[PDB]
């Protein structure tokens, strides 16, 4: 809805990652299946994630936020680890459903 | 005329021996400075109520 | 306890580890009572009513 | 494990210069002020209100328990 | 002797808070005094007005001890 | 010519440990505080190996030689306080560290975070059995205390408290008894703490945003060597400004008494953090589920590595568990508050709303407020 | 009754983290101690080369050890004998047992005068309310033989006879011997015999604060200039 | 193979048997000693109490 | 290219000898 | 699936020290005597940790003390007779561990 | 001493470092074993033995 619009933004503010330039691919955790996707990553989104991380962990050593207009916003705040966690899991999904067989 | 920083890097701080060296002869001097200085801040504060304050009328 | 644990091989497997598991815990009950000389337990076996306890 | 096979990473550049050459407290008061009250606005909706319930249930509780000994007025004979 | 303690208790039962405890005090003395068999008893107002009246003491003691 | 530091096995493994460690360059303050405990560990062990080494363990003389300690002895009663209020700070950066671990997840480190709970378990007995070790009456009383609460458990109870005091009461046997595992449980405690540094050291240290440190590392030395020098410079500040000016502010004033078996204390009151098991003791009204309130609420550390459902490691990125997670460390607070006031009106049924609402905080509440927040972020 | 009054804040003057304590109203407080409080209360850890460097001089101090007497032994025929006591020996007991004190002071027990400061709540200032607080019982309440009305001690109900009044004792610098007096400086001689070592103790941390104010600007400005390679780092990304 | 098995098994009982006997005599003196167990079941009471009176 | 990469401006961290680039050093690292 | 005596942590450095580690095939009966000395110094952990439990270091009460453990305490006298005979014995190994180091030139390490 | 004669100080102070060092004796054992690994294990024929092990 046109409400929830509004609040997502406004936890997305909340959050706080958006202002050491992170996204939420790249803040969710590195789990086993993570790991795959980031494996799976092409080289241009994992060199762009990597100097993503090594900003924020250099901003959070500063204990320093980056401006307002280079935080990252809601709406070009792309998912780029989507489909290849998703394609992992339905795997790992698969391999775990052959196993029960 | 050099700064005393520059001078005290020359002579002392350059050569680590020598660094050492004043490091205990400062510590010597600035145990002995400090140990004058905190006591006798600490008979100013409470002067009229130490033992050797109050030790004169006791002795003689 | 997990999701991953369903299904007719685990269940399989259950069935064949339940006597070896069982086992186990028949020995580690017997080592317990052993271990302690239980006489609520070691009174009702004939030859060790001897010792007592 | 250590040092040199820890991770990936390509075309980053990275400049720092000598701790002599630089100072310890650089504005040390004229940026350091305005940062901690950026902290401190950012993370002070998360803490202080828990605080101030503990507050007053520590005042809640000493109030009640000071009028639990407080001598009732009601049987007088 | 002149005690200072006794000369400082009494200015602090001068003082007004300490006489409004010792109001409360004749109050609930001539309630219980009134009667002849109850089991009420009041050290409360005792202990308010002692509170407030040592409170003052500790406040204005010491000065006159050396 | 060879480098003998990354030669020599010993010079070998401390380079590997303490000196190239890589480690991440954005760990906040909270990361000294594993220092400031090993510290503090080796703090305690000369400290009590000097009050042993001026210490007789026996109910005639164990009050009597804490005494000469402090009068007699030279220093004594510098080294008698410095003990007590270290004990103090090790309960304080300890509960920091566990917090650290709750508030940045690094109990998804398994093995860890076990033998660091069972490191808790072991400071627990070894404070409570140094407690019981002057001979006071609140030693006395609260060992008395304490194995009843041991006595609660059914059919091995009466047994068990009769095996470990030495007889039916706590008397000479359990003073030698509780003197010899109170001097050599912080010995296993450094070793249990050498395998929880070996079980860190496998996967490396965690940073406060939750994510992969390996993009900016550095090494432990010297940038962590001085923050970890000015640590410990604080923590020496803050622990011998206790010492020195407020040496009794968290002790107890009856405790200076000698322990009257006949006389019975007004009130029951141990250190703060036992009055926090204290109070979770106390909240539910029978033995058997009081024991198993304090014993739960304990392993409940133990059990949250299962109970992590979010997708983010790290509490820096997810605000509503923050404020679920301040809760929990303002009814930390109350349930403390509450073990030190004594059980009457309102203060039972405080400490029980605290100790449910602390049990429902941990278990069930977290786990739903780390869901919603990934249904929010549109990972769900 | 189940009630207990707060005694208040009294502005002593040790009371500062810096302010040491008056030597004069210790031996003032010790002779308060030694002919008032010596017959029922004992003092089992306070002895005269305790007394040596704080209260008296050493010869002063050897002569007021003399001046009791104490058991000691055996002598050739392994019997017990008195003899003058000296610098090492400790406070003289009234009483050989506990029993002994139940059965002459009516059932209570004087407790150990030697950590009754750092063992009541408040401590001196416990101890000058308790002194200073005597007062008839309010109008109900009754107490029997022995027992007398005091508002700070719990229970209310005290077994102890008023122990200090207006010149109970004559002290040796002329300082009047009222009663308030008396009880100041009784409380800050127990408040020495309950710490010795707080005049040292305080002088350490004088000495702690000077330092450590002196070693954190010090230690931290070893931090930023270690840490300045770091802080003032700056990144790039530069892909093709 | 069952005489190596018999073999072993022989030594593993008899080791279990030390074993169990050495840590139950080390459980015995963390338990009560002759002291404690002496002066536990006898009491030295009298009747020189008056009425209404608690010792 | 690789010419392009230059070193930002630290001057709000460096010291008060160093802020001038005309002035060579070594005159100032024996007092810094 | 992975081996885990050689990929758990502690497992690995137990394995690596005293499991697969590669040891010569013809050491004698002198070369028992280290291990020898471990296990008399866990028995001598063990028994001391006993006899101090029971055991009180004031020179009025040691030596009564001492005839407590031999006599009220169940087996305290064996506790102590172990304790005695095992520093004995131990002593008897280390100098049997010295002479193997002296003789079999263990002393290049 | 602590004094000047074998007296209560010098027995508990002897009772602290009897308890204390066998720990340290241990930890330096960890050490002798580790310096052992290291640098292998002696035969009696003071050879390598390297060809052989088990
Ligand atoms: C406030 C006015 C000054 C100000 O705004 O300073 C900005 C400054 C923050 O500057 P920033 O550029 O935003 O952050 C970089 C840090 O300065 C970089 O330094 P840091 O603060 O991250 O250093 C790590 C931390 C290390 O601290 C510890 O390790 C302490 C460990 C915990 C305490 C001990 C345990 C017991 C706790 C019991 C409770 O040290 C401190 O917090 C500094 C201590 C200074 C002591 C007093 C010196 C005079 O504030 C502080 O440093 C706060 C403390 C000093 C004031
Ligand atoms: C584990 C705790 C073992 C306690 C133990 O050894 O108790 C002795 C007793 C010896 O057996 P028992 O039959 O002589 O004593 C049982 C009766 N009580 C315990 C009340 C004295 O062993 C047990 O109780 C076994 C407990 C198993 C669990
Ligand atoms: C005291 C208040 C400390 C404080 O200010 O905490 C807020 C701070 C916020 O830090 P954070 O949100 O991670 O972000 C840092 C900058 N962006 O939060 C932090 O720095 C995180 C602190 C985590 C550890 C806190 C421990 C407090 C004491 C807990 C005791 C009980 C623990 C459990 C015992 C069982
Ligand atoms: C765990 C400790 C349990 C405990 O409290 O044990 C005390 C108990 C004391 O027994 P006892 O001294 O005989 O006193 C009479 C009451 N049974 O002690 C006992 O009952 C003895 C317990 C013996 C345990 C033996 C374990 C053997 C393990 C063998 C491994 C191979
Ligand atoms: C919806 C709020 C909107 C606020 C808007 C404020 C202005 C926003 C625009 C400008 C930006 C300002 C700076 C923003 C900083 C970070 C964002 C922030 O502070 O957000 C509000 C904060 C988090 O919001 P969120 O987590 O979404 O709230 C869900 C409600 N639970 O939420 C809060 O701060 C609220 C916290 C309330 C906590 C109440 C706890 C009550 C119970 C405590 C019990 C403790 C234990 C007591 C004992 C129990 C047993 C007896
Ligand atoms: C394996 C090596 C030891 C094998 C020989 C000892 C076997 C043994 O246990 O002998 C029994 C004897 C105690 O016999 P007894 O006191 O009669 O016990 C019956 C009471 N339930 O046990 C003893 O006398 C104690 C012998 C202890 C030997 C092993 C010491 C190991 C210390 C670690
Ligand atoms: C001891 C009695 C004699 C034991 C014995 O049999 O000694 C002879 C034995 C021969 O062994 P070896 O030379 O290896 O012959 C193998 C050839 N196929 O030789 C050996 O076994 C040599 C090793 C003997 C080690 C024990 C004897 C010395 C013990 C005391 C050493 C003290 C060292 C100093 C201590 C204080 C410092
Ligand atoms: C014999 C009549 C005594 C004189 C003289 C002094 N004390 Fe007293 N003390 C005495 C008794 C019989 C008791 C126990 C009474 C009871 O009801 O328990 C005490 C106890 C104290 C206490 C402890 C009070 C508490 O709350 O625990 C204090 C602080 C105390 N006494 C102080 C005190 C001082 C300072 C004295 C010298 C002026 C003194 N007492 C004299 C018996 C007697
Ligand atoms: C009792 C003595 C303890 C000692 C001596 C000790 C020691 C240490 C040390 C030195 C570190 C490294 C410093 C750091 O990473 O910040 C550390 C980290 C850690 N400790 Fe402890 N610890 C103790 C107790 C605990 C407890 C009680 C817990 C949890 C309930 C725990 C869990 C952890 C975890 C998870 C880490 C990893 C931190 C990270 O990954 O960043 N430890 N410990
Ligand atoms: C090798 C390590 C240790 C030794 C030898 C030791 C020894 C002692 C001794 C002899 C006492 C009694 C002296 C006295 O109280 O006056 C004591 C008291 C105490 N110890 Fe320890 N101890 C050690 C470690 C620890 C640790 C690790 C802790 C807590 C985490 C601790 C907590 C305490 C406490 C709380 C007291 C009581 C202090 C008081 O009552 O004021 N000790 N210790
Ligand atoms: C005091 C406790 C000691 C312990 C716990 C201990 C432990 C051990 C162990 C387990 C071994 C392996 C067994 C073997 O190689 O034969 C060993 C070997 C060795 N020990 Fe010790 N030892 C101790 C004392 C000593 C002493 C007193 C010496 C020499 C003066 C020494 C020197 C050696 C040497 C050189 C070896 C290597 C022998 C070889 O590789 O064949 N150790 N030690
Ligand atoms: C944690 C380890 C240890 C503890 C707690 C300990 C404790 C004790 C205690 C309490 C005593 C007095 C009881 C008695 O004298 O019979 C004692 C005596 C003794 N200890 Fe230890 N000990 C330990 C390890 C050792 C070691 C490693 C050795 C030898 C290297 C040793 C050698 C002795 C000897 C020779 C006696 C004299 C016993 C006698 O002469 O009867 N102990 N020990």
């Amino acid at each position: 809805s046109k409400w929830l619009d509004g609040f997502r933004k406004w936890y997305y503010n909340a959050a706080g990652f958006n202002k050491l330039g992170l996204m939420r691919d790249d803040t969710l955790h590195e789990t086993e299946d993570v790991k795959e996707a980031i494996r799976r990553l092409p080289e241009d989104l994992y060199n762009d994630r990597m100097f993503r991380i090594k900003r924020a962990l250099d901003l959070t050593m500063r204990h320093q936020i980056l401006p307002k207009d280079q935080w990252t916003k809601y709406e070009e705040d792309k998912f780029y680890l989507e489909p290849y966690l998703k394609e992992v899991i339905r795997e790992r999904k698969e391999r775990e459903e052959w196993a029960k067989k | 005329s050099p700064t005393i920083p520059s001078r005290l890097y020359s002579l002392l701080f350059r050569r680590t021996s020598t660094f050492a060296l004043t490091i205990a002869v400062g510590a010597l001097f600035f145990e002995r400075a400090f140990d004058q200085g905190a006591d006798a801040i600490y008979e100013h504060i409470n002067e009229g109520k130490l033992w050797k304050h109050i030790k004169h009328k006791y002795e003689n | 306890m997990l999701s991953r644990f369903l299904g007719p091989r685990y269940r399989e497997l259950a069935r064949n580890w339940i006597p070896t598991a069982g086992m186990w815990g028949t020995v580690g009950a017997v080592g317990l009572v052993w271990a302690t000389d239980w006489r609520l337990i070691l009174d009702w076996v004939p030859y060790i009513n001897g010792k007592f306890k | 494990r250590e040092f040199g096979n820890l991770a990936r990473i390509r075309h980053v550049i990275s400049y720092s210069l000598s701790p002599f050459e630089q100072r310890a407290f650089p504005s040390y008061f004229s940026k350091g002020i305005p940062n901690v009250l950026r902290r401190t606005r950012e993370r002070i909706l998360r803490v202080a209100p828990p605080f101030v319930v503990v507050y007053l249930i520590y005042t809640w509780g000493n109030q009640e328990f000071e009028q639990s000994k407080r001598k009732n007025p009601a049987m007088y004979e | 002797l002149v005690d200072p303690l006794t000369t400082v208790r009494e200015h602090c039962e001068q003082l007004e808070k300490c006489v409004k405890a010792r109001e409360r005090l004749e109050l609930c003395d001539n309630r219980v005094s009134s009667r002849s068999q109850t089991e009420e008893d009041c050290t409360e107002e005792l202990f308010d007005f002692l509170h407030a009246r040592d409170h003052c003491v500790a406040h204005k003691l010491f000065k006159n001890l050396k | 010519m060879t480098n003998m530091r990354k030669t020599h096995p010993l010079f070998k493994i401390i380079n590997h440990s303490f000196i190239d460690l890589p480690a991440p360059s954005n760990i906040s303050s909270w990361w000294n505080f594993g220092s400031l405990l090993g510290v503090c560990l080796m703090v305690q062990i000369i400290t009590g190996l000097f009050l042993a080494m001026h210490y007789t363990s026996d109910t005639m003389t164990a009050f009597s030689s804490v005494t000469h300690i402090c009068r007699d002895v030279n220093y004594g009663w510098l080294i008698r306080y410095m003990h007590a209020n270290g004990a103090s700070m090790f309960f304080i950066c300890l509960f920091l560290h566990v917090g650290r671990g709750l508030y940045y997840g690094s109990y998804t480190f398994m093995e860890t975070w076990n033998i660091g709970v069972l490191l808790l378990f072991a400071v627990m007995a070894t404070a409570f059995m140094g407690y019981v070790l002057p001979w006071g009456q609140m030693s006395f009383w609260g060992a008395t205390v304490i194995t009843n609460l041991l006595s609660a458990i059914p059919y091995i109870g009466t047994t068990l408290v009769e095996w470990i005091w030495g007889g039916f009461s706590v008397d000479k046997a359990t003073l030698t008894r509780f003197f010899a595992f109170h001097f050599i449980l912080p010995f296993i405690i450094a070793a249990l703490a050498i395998v929880h540094l070996l079980f860190l050291h496998e996967t490396g240290s965690n940073n406060p945003t939750g994510l992969n440190s390996d993009a900016d590392k550095i090494p432990f030395h010297p940038y962590y060597t001085i923050k970890d020098i000015l640590g410990i410079l604080i923590m020496f500040l803050i622990l011998m400004t206790l010492v020195l000016f407020f040496p009794d502010m968290l002790g107890d004033p009856d405790n200076y008494m000698p322990a009257n078996p006949l006389n019975t204390p007004p009130h029951i009151k141990p250190e703060w953090y036992f009055l926090f098991a204290y109070a979770i003791l106390r909240s539910i009204p029978n033995k058997l589920g009081g024991v198993l309130a304090l014993i739960l609420s304990i392993l409940i550390l133990a059990l949250m590595p299962f109970l992590h459902t979010s997708k983010q490691r790290s509490l820096m990125f997810r605000p509503i568990t923050q404020i679920l997670y301040w809760i929990l460390v303002a009814n930390l607070l109350i349930l403390t508050w509450i073990g030190g006031q004594p059980v009457e009106h309102p203060f039972i049924i405080i400490g029980q709303l605290a100790s449910i609402s602390y049990f429902s905080i941990i278990l069930i509440l977290m786990p739903i407020s780390g869901i919603i927040e990934d249904k929010m972020l549109k990972l769900y | 009754s189940d009630l207990e009054l707060h005694p208040p804040s009294y502005p002593w003057s040790h009371r500062g983290l810096l302010s040491s304590l008056d030597h004069t109203s210790i031996r003032r407080g010790f002779q308060v101690y030694k002919q008032v409080c010596s017959s029922c209360h004992s003092m089992d850890y306070v002895a005269y080369r305790h007394l040596v460097g704080v209260c008296y001089t050493e010869e002063e101090a050897k002569a007021l050890a003399e001046e009791v007497e104490v058991q000691d032994g055996p002598n050739d025929d392994g019997e017990m004998f008195m003899r003058p006591g000296k610098l090492s020996d400790y406070f003289p007991k009234p009483y050989p047992n506990p029993e002994a004190a139940r059965a002459a002071n009516n059932g209570a027990l004087p407790p150990d005068l030697s950590y009754i400061v750092r063992a009541r709540h408040g401590g001196e200032d416990y101890v000058f309310s308790l002194l200073t607080g005597y007062c008839e019982p309010p109008t109900g309440v009754s107490l029997r033989e022995g027992l007398y009305f005091n508002p700070y001690f719990p229970g209310q109900a005290i077994g102890m006879a008023p122990p200090i009044y207006t010149e109970v004792l004559e002290y040796d610098d002329g300082t009047p011997a009222t009663m308030s007096q008396v009880a100041k400086d009784v409380a800050t001689f127990l408040r020495w015999a309950s710490e010795p070592e707080h005049d040292h103790r305080k002088r350490m941390g004088l000495k702690m604060l000077l330092m450590m104010g002196l070693l954190l600007p010090l230690t931290y400005a070893m931090k930023r200039h270690k840490w300045s390679v770091l802080k003032s780092r700056k990144l790039a990304y530069r892909p093709p | 193979k069952g005489f190596s098995y018999l073999v072993t098994a022989t030594t593993t009982v008899g080791v279990a048997y030390a074993a169990k006997n050495v840590v139950s005599q080390f459980v015995s003196s963390m338990s009560a000693s002759a002291d404690v167990l002496a002066m536990s079941k006898i009491e030295i009471k009298l009747s020189d109490i008056p009425e209404g009176k608690n010792m | 290219s690789h010419t392009d990469v230059k070193v930002p401006d630290f001057s709000d961290y460096r010291r008060a000898e160093v802020l001038d680039s005309t002035k060579s050093s070594k005159e100032s690292s024996e007092a810094r």
